[PDB]
């Protein structure tokens, strides 16, 4: 067809490099963080990686902003579905809008 | 300031530069345990204060989060909040009263 810009660009002595990191180990690098967030909680990032259920991790996280770890007990479905319901939203507003 | 549980920090002097001797805290021997949210006692939800319930198979101890130095259940190191019919993976258990004894006696 047409001469690209990239072929006019390499003609000249201009090279682009590729990084040393691909993105597949990007993304084992991020489903390793998310995996120790979701299954340990903050502990593996401090030392060795200790399960807690994440009713109890996130009880510990309502009782570091100042609420009592009942409030989580007592209302858990319900933070389980605005935590899906805002997920489902960042879905939507990825999918919709790209500025 | 390092990575673990931070304690100190001292600095020294370097040419051009400064170095810092970060002192931290790193956990050292876990010990899997089984865990309950909360105490089902007289148609009560008990809640640890501060710590976790924790049980080596038979009985059920509460201890800090970061050490284990396991305590028995006591209405001073618990609260009490609604009855038993809303926590997910409440079980079932005494707690002790330190005033009966003082009063029988
Ligand atoms: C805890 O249990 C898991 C699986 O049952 C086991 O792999 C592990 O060695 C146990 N002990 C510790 C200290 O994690
Ligand atoms: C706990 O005790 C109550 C009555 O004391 C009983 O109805 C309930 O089934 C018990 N729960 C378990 C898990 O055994």
């Amino acid at each position: 067809a047409a001469r690209d810009l990239i072929c006019a660009q390499k003609f000249n002595g201009l090279t682009v490099l590729p990084p040393l990191l691909t993105d597949e180990m990007i993304a084992q690098y991020t489903s390793a963080l998310l995996a120790g967030t979701i299954t340990s909680g903050w502990t593996f990032g401090a030392g060795a990686a200790l399960q807690i259920p994440f009713a109890m991790q996130m009880a510990y996280r309502f009782n570091g902003i100042g609420v009592t770890q009942n409030v989580l007990y007592e209302n858990q479905k319900l933070i389980a579905n605005q935590f899906n319901s805002a997920i489902g939203k960042i879905q939507d507003s990825l999918s919709s809008t790209a500025s | 300031c390092g990575k673990g549980y931070h304690l100190m920090s001292f600095p020294q002097s370097a040419p051009h530069g400064v170095v810092f001797l970060h002192v931290t805290y790193v956990p050292a021997q876990e010990k899997n345990f089984t865990t309950a949210p909360a105490i089902c006692h007289d148609g009560k939800a008990h809640f640890p204060r501060e710590g976790v319930f924790v049980s080596n198979g038979t009985h059920w101890f509460v201890t800090q989060r970061n050490f284990y130095e396991p305590q028995i259940i006591t209405t001073d190191n618990t609260f009490v909040s609604g009855n038993c019919d809303v926590v997910i993976g409440i079980v079932n258990n005494t707690v002790y009263d330190p005033l009966q004894p003082e009063l029988d006696s």
